[PDB]
């Protein structure tokens, strides 16, 4: 969409797995905030792959530490911050689609509707609609 | 050249074009009643973005001289500023005559810098003047080139013809009290397209006590029961 | 009347008396002789009060207009240049002694003197007015280098107090103005707060 | 202009072989008052011309501003030429004459020193427009006190050396400080030569008071 | 002929020279928006900077005329700077002649009178720059006015000038018709979203320059990059 | 062509046309050459004669002891420029007793002639000036065109058919610094003789010489004064 | 245009001033120029067409000194350019006489631009046919460089070019990385850019007038020493 200004591929490679180790069980939110700052920096630098990787890492951390509520407001903040990169959010929704289908649970219905609310803000035909279709089928 | 100019054989073509311009679209009726004079005009602002208490169509030149006008408002501002300076100079020279109606004729006459020295481009505004410091009221009109006309009731808008016809048919008359402002509002109504309101219609009155631009409260009060 | 300015590290301190004399009668005992030319530039007036006020107002005009057209606070040197030009071009008609001081980020606390005639000079401290001629020795002997804000404030207050008590055309209250990057602080010394060196000559 | 308020006291200067030296004390006399003791009455007209003045210091500042501005304008063109000190002296002469003719005189007596084309020049112009050039010059009471010593030195020595010339100037400054009410013991000495104009600064002269014991 | 060539009245009864001079404002490729609020008045215009060899520090179209009045110019930049200089001179001269600071309405009136003198006569020509000036006025709240190359000085609450001024005025008319006062967050956000809907670039916080005058804080704050970025983040939330 | 009518108006293709016509005033004039040296400046002007009974008119005008000019073009507004230059040089003499340097004089002339090129109702000074002066930096030759754009030149010629003289001066300008006074004057005479058609030839009555040097103040040589220079002509018409 | 492009006081039907639109064409036609703000100063450079070898060493130079620290590199109609340079010199002298010290470059550019706009506003007088850069440096305000079109307004420029080939120069100017390069290498590079721009491809030989202002010159805008910058011209040649 917009030309990349400053890449941080080296920064994310050297720091993201270390951040995952530092918050293996997700008890720390300063790690989430500092990757939010890093992806904001790459977003102002108009980089898509770095932001997408950061979002995928963030949701993966939420998967492994199974904080369902904090996932809900975290993905809400990610999707509503400034709308970020359409490629990155479409990615993050896709791995969220891949994850919600494997754990039965009671509040996965809440996870399904949360992602539905995040994607129903528009941008349906553009930037992935099969995820929303699969979520509705999953709700069925 | 640098004055009121462009007069061919038996014509004043530039002046006639100025009069075509002062046809305008602001009716700005005036009525000379027995007690005083009413100058009412229409403030039909484009959209609601503009304000009505910001700019005014009726200007008190001095204590009991009020002024209303026609098309070319930017010219009208300079003209009313000049008129204020001229009235103030006359009052300073002839100190303390409380000069309004023994000055209304005089200020109308000194409206010769108005047009007789046009300024390359003549003024494109015709203005009605009201004064009541003589025991009697006065309504005068000065046009982009002529002089004092000493009207009793007239209009200077887009439909000034039928406005004047309405004024004469409704019998501007001579016994009418100060509250002929109802008839002035009716005459505006004929040349008005809308539900006229207090900010939409601006009117000033000049009676023997003095001149006063009626606030939206009294304008709405008069517009009620019409 | 007496006016005085001192320059210290990071600012200046101005002291002026509140008396304006007409013959032998006190026209105004609470005269405000510290006219703010700009936010961080002040003027001390002496001599013909009308002429001082007119010159100060005209310079305030020109300096405010110049600062607005630059989008930058004006220099104290620039203000002093405006005063020197105004006084010099009309010296034969305008008789006024003016002390200019203030603070600007370009140089800091600065003090200039433009007496009658229209000359400009930069000084560590400036002194002027009818009552100035009585404290020259004191101001020269009791002035140190590198004096801080409080030292300059007290020293200027003392100099003005003695100039007031000695000169017959000076009296009333004292106005102090401390100008610095933080801003300007104006205070008034009155009555008992006046630093007094009592002269109890023995019988 | 009409009645000076702050007046600058005497200034002098002598030319020598290959250069000129002038000297002015740093006092601004507000009548009988030593109001300003740290003011410079010597101006660098350009790289190869100096100027001092005695009298109204406000007028001196105005002339300094005007002359510096015109020198800057002259050097802006980059034509290689310059205002020779002879030309500068003539310009100041005409300015003073015009001011006197307009009956708004400039209360300053000015000494212009310069060294151009390998030949020293030392001009002189006063309030009344009287101008000339002499090997030795002085203003006010300097022309009464310091000038005779310069004349008697130059009568036997038409040419001078820089070191003895500046020593003579220092002695004349000492004499002026001794026997002039408006004088002060802080004078600047400016030397113009082929290398340019160099001003020493707040020089002072040593006072002798052995004769103070001769009172009784 | 020469009816459409010089500042003379047309035979039809119109003045074509000023009618052309108004379209001159649309020429130049810029837009500006002014929103008066409950307590503040904020104005914003886009900063069209072609190539970065220019100094974005000095490419601005908004200025301080005095300590409390700020203008934004629309149209040819030379005439814009001339009228800004004239307005600053008028403000200073008013402060010199009369002690109190010049009211914004009076300043706009004087500028409009100058422009009316320009459309009068024939030697000179009108200046193709429309000026929107704002400022806090005591007993009046925030005040916004527009002086035009003609001499008609008016405009209030929400007023815009530039190429796409009509669309901005329509949106602001919709917003003001929605009866709710704008605080010192809603006024700025309303102006920003108005200009963004006019020209959708989502307004990276570098291509607009917003000026603000509040009541509790006087003076014409030319809000910095951080402030405009914070307002943009808050709006797009 | 409308756009060529007046000096003020600007042509759509670029430069205005009245000034371009003004340079044709100097083209339509008797030829004149002017060359520098290491120490001297010499002007050779063709004194154009009306008829054999009438004199050959006057060219190479006198300005001061160190400056002399040669006109080529409209003679009416040429004595005016001569008066202006004389007045400025005398003003310099009066103020600081030194000869006004030629470069400053030429800048003054250019600035003075520039204003009529922009003021309505004022024709440009269609006069071609070949100023010869001796300031402190050796001799100087300057050409002033009615376009008010002066030039400095080692050797320049202006007038009718002056292009041939220009070419000869260019081809022989390498050997100009190291030439005796008579040698340089003969160079100029050969350059001017190459201008007129072959039927015409140099005479003592139809030529004028202006010489200014380090020790030689500006002097206008003619028939008797020219004959020593005219000898050794090497006539190849 | 046809009917409306006769006097600057006549607005176009679309609302444009065609007199200035044509005055810009003279600047577009005249020989080019360039000015780059180095890290600690501003470096000018202008190629001047030696229309004939009859002329002496570089005269009617496109560079001018308007004040002690300020220089003007102009292009367009050269006589009016010199008159405007005289106007700028007078303005700087007046400001120094009134307010003391040295005229800030932004204010000088604004005042001269307002004067130029005054000359384009009216009808009797005509718009100036020249565009020029004003460059200056001081310790307090760093280095500034403002460019004024024949009718427009001053604009802050890191690097600017005007004249025959503006875009061709500006492309390589933006290619050059300023704001961290000292004025010496910038002098080398401006000559390089000028020589990259066509000099003899359709024209005669050109001379390289280069100007300085910066802390290396403690202000004091002066022409670069041409004897020692001939090697810079040589590096430009390579």
């Amino acid at each position: 969409i917009v030309k990349m200004e400053v890449d941080y591929s080296a920064t994310v490679d050297q720091r993201l797995p270390e951040c995952a180790k530092l918050a293996k069980e997700g008890r720390l939110q300063e790690v989430i905030e500092t990757l939010l700052s890093l992806e904001k920096q790459t977003r102002t630098a108009s980089d898509m792959v770095s932001t997408s990787r950061i979002l995928v890492a963030v949701v993966k951390m939420c998967y492994e530490a199974k904080e369902w509520d904090l996932l809900n407001e975290n993905i809400m903040l990610l999707s509503k911050r400034r709308s970020q990169l359409k490629q990155a959010v479409a990615k993050m929704v896709q791995q969220c689609c891949t994850y919600v289908e494997e754990i039965t649970d009671l509040p996965i219905k809440l996870r399904l509707i949360d992602t539905l609310r995040m994607v129903t803000e528009g941008k349906i035909y553009v930037e992935i609609e099969r995820a929303r279709l699969t979520k509705t089928l999953a709700t069925i | 050249f640098s004055l009121t100019t462009f007069s061919p054989s038996g014509k004043l073509v530039q002046i006639e074009y100025a009069l075509a311009a002062v046809a305008g679209g602001a009716p700005s009726v005036g009525i000379k009643a027995a007690n005083g004079v009413v100058l009412a005009t229409e403030k039909k602002q484009k959209s609601i973005l503009y304000d009505e208490r910001s700019v005014h169509k009726v200007e008190p030149i001095t204590k009991h001289i009020g002024l209303v006008y026609s098309g070319m408002g930017p010219d009208y501002r300079v003209l009313v500023h000049r008129a204020r300076k001229l009235a103030q100079q006359y009052y300073l020279v002839y100190q303390e005559p409380i000069p309004t109606a023994q000055l209304v004729q005089r200020v109308a006459s000194v409206m010769q810098e108005y047009t007789q020295s046009g300024g390359v481009r003549p003024f494109g505004v015709s203005l009605l003047i009201c004064g009541w410091n003589e025991g009697r009221p006065y309504l005068f009109q000065s046009d982009p080139s002529g002089a004092y006309f000493a009207w009793k009731a007239t209009a200077m808008g887009k439909n000034y013809v039928n406005g004047k016809t309405f004024l004469e048919k409704r019998y501007n008359e001579d016994l009418e009290l100060e509250d002929a402002i109802h008839t002035a509002i009716l005459t505006l109504k004929e040349s008005f397209e809308g539900q006229m309101t207090e900010d939409n219609i601006e009117v000033g009155i000049c009676n023997e006590a003095g001149f006063r631009r009626l606030t939206p409260t009294e304008v709405k009060d008069y517009l009620a029961a019409i | 009347t007496t006016i005085m300015a001192v320059q210290f590290d990071g600012g200046v301190v101005l002291g002026a008396d509140s008396r304006t004399t007409t013959g032998s009668y006190i026209a105004n005992r609470v005269t405000d002789k510290l006219t703010p030319i700009h936010d961080r530039i002040f003027c001390c007036r002496s001599g013909s009060a009308a002429d001082t006020q007119a010159v100060a107002d005209a310079v305030t005009y020109q300096l405010g207009f110049h600062s607005i057209e630059l989008n930058e606070p004006p220099l104290v040197h620039t203000a002093a240049s405006l005063f020197k030009e105004m006084c010099y071009r009309y010296r034969e008609d305008l008789m006024a002694g003016i002390i200019i001081a203030g603070w600007d980020p370009q140089e800091g606390g600065q003090v200039y003197s433009v007496p009658m005639g229209g000359m400009m000079v930069r000084q560590s401290f400036a002194i002027g007015g009818s009552g100035s001629s009585y404290i020259y020795g004191y101001v020269d002997a009791t002035y140190r280098e590198g004096m801080t804000k409080e030292e300059c404030l007290q020293f200027t207050a003392n100099a003005l107090a003695l100039a007031m008590e000695r000169d017959g055309s000076s009296g009333g209250v004292i106005r102090l103005a401390a100008i610095a990057e933080s801003g300007v602080e104006r205070q008034v010394l009155l009555g008992d707060q006046i630093p007094k060196f009592a002269v109890a000559t023995l019988p | 202009t009409q009645n000076p308020m702050v007046t600058g006291t005497s200034v002098l200067g002598v030319k020598f072989e290959g250069g000129v030296v002038i000297a002015a004390d740093m006092l601004g006399s507000y009548g009988s008052l030593a109001r300003f003791r740290n003011i410079s009455r010597i101006m660098r007209v350009n790289n190869s011309t100096m100027l001092g003045a005695s009298g109204d210091y406000a007028d001196f500042q105005y002339l300094k501003q005007v002359l510096g501005q015109m020198v800057i304008d002259e050097e802006l063109l980059g034509d290689g030429h310059s205002y020779s000190p002879r030309a500068i002296h003539s310009w100041l002469t005409r300015a003073m004459y015009s001011r006197r003719s307009k009956m708004n005189p400039l209360w300053n007596t000015m000494v212009i020193g310069g060294y151009a084309d390998g030949e020293s020049f030392l001009g002189y112009v006063d309030m009344l427009g009287v101008a000339y050039e002499a090997p030795s010059l002085a203003t006010g009471y300097g022309a009464y006190l310091a000038q005779p010593l310069l004349r008697e030195v130059l009568e036997k020595q038409p040419v001078l050396s820089q070191t003895e010339a500046r020593d003579l100037v220092e002695r004349c400054m000492r004499v002026l400080y001794y026997r002039d009410a408006r004088s002060y013991n802080r004078f600047q000495i400016a030397t113009v030569t082929e290398k340019g104009v160099e001003i020493e600064g707040p020089l002072s002269t040593e006072t002798n008071w052995d004769i103070a014991h001769m009172i009784s | 002929g020469f009816d459409r060539h010089i500042t003379i009245f047309s035979p039809e009864g119109r003045l074509y020279q000023v009618e052309y001079a108004f379209k001159a404002i649309n020429q130049g490729g810029l837009t500006s928006v002014a929103v008066r609020g409950k307590d503040c008045a904020v104005i914003v215009t886009q900063k069209k900077v072609p190539d970065k060899l220019l100094d974005s520090s000095t490419v601005t179209h908004l200025f301080k005329i005095t300590e409390n009045i700020g203008c934004v110019m629309t149209g040819m930049t030379a005439d814009s700077r001339s009228q800004v200089q004239r307005a600053r001179y008028e403000a200073a001269n008013w402060k010199y002649k009369y002690g109190y600071e010049i009211p914004v309405d009076m300043l706009c009136k004087r500028i409009a009178d100058i422009s009316q003198v320009y459309t009068q006569n024939a030697e000179m020509r009108p200046l193709g720059c429309c000026m929107i000036l704002i400022g806090i006025d005591e007993e009046q709240g925030p005040q916004v006015y527009k002086c035009d190359p003609a001499g008609y000085y008016c405009g209030f609450k929400a007023t815009a000038a530039g190429v796409k001024q009509t669309e901005s005025t329509s949106f602001l008319e919709k917003k003001v018709k929605k009866k709710f006062d704008w605080t010192f967050e809603q006024t700025v956000e309303t102006a920003i979203t108005c200009l963004s809907t006019v020209l959708s670039i989502d307004f990276k916080p570098s291509e607009i320059e917003v000026g603000v005058v509040t009541v509790e804080n006087p003076k014409f704050r030319i809000l910095t990059e951080a402030e405009i970025d914070a307002h943009l983040v808050a709006l797009a939330e | 062509n409308q756009y060529d009518n007046d000096v003020t108006v600007w042509s759509p293709q670029g430069r205005i046309h009245q000034i371009e016509y003004a340079m044709e005033a100097v083209k339509q004039g008797s030829a004149t050459v002017g060359l520098k040296s290491k120490t001297h400046a010499v002007l050779v002007a063709l004194k154009r004669a009306q008829s054999e009974l009438a004199a050959h008119q006057k060219k190479i005008l006198h300005v001061d002891n160190h400056i002399g000019i040669s006109i080529a073009g409209l003679t009416a507004d040429a004595r005016l420029l001569c008066n202006f230059m004389r007045q400025e040089c005398l003003d310099s003499r009066f103020v600081f007793d030194r000869p006004l340097p030629v470069s400053r004089l030429v800048s003054l002339i250019g600035s003075k002639t520039q204003i009529p090129t922009q003021r309505y109702g004022r024709r440009p000074y269609g006069v071609g000036l070949l100023i010869a002066g001796y300031d402190d930096m050796g001799p100087h030759i300057f050409q002033t065109c009615p376009s008010a754009n002066y030039f400095d030149c080692r050797a320049m010629s202006i007038g009718a058919r002056s292009q041939s003289a220009r070419t000869y001066l260019e081809r022989h300008m390498s050997e100009f610094m190291e030439c005796n006074l008579n040698e340089l004057v003969k160079h100029g005479l050969r350059a001017l003789r190459e201008t007129l058609p072959a039927e015409q030839d140099l005479t003592t009555k139809n030529v004028s010489i202006g010489i200014v040097g380090k020790d030689l103040e500006f002097t206008i040589y003619d028939d008797d004064d020219v004959s020593p220079f005219l000898e050794g002509l090497e006539e190849r018409p | 245009g046809t009917g409306y492009d006769l006097s600057a006081s006549t607005f176009s039907p679309d609302g444009r001033v065609f007199q200035v639109e044509y005055a810009m064409k003279a600047v577009e036609n005249s020989s080019t120029a360039i000015g780059i703000r180095c890290k600690d100063g501003v470096v000018f450079g202008v190629e001047k067409l030696v229309l004939s070898k009859l002329y002496e060493e570089g005269s009617n130079k496109r560079l001018f000194n308007v004040d002690r620290h300020v220089g003007m590199a102009v292009a367009g109609l050269l006589a009016d350019a010199r008159s405007l340079a005289d106007i700028a010199r007078e303005e700087a002298s007046n400001f120094r006489s009134n307010f003391g010290y040295n005229i800030p470059l932004k204010h000088l550019a604004d005042r001269v631009a307002m004067y130029v706009h005054a000359y384009t506003l009216y009808s009797a007088v005509r718009p100036f046919g020249c565009s020029f850069m004003l460059g200056s440096y001081s310790v307090n305000d760093g280095a500034q460089l403002y460019m004024i079109d024949p009718s427009g307004v001053s604009y802050g420029y890191w690097g600017c070019a005007i004249g025959k080939a503006r875009q061709a120069a500006k492309t390589e100017i933006e290619k050059l990385q300023m704001k961290e390069m000292t004025c010496r290498d910038i002098v080398k590079e401006v000559a390089k850019i000028i020589y990259i721009v066509h000099d003899e491809v359709k024209d005669k030989a050109f001379e390289l007038e280069l100007s300085w202002v910066g802390e290396l010159t403690n202000g004091r805008h002066e022409i670069v020493p041409k004897d020692i910058r001939e090697e810079a011209e040589k590096y430009a040649k390579e």
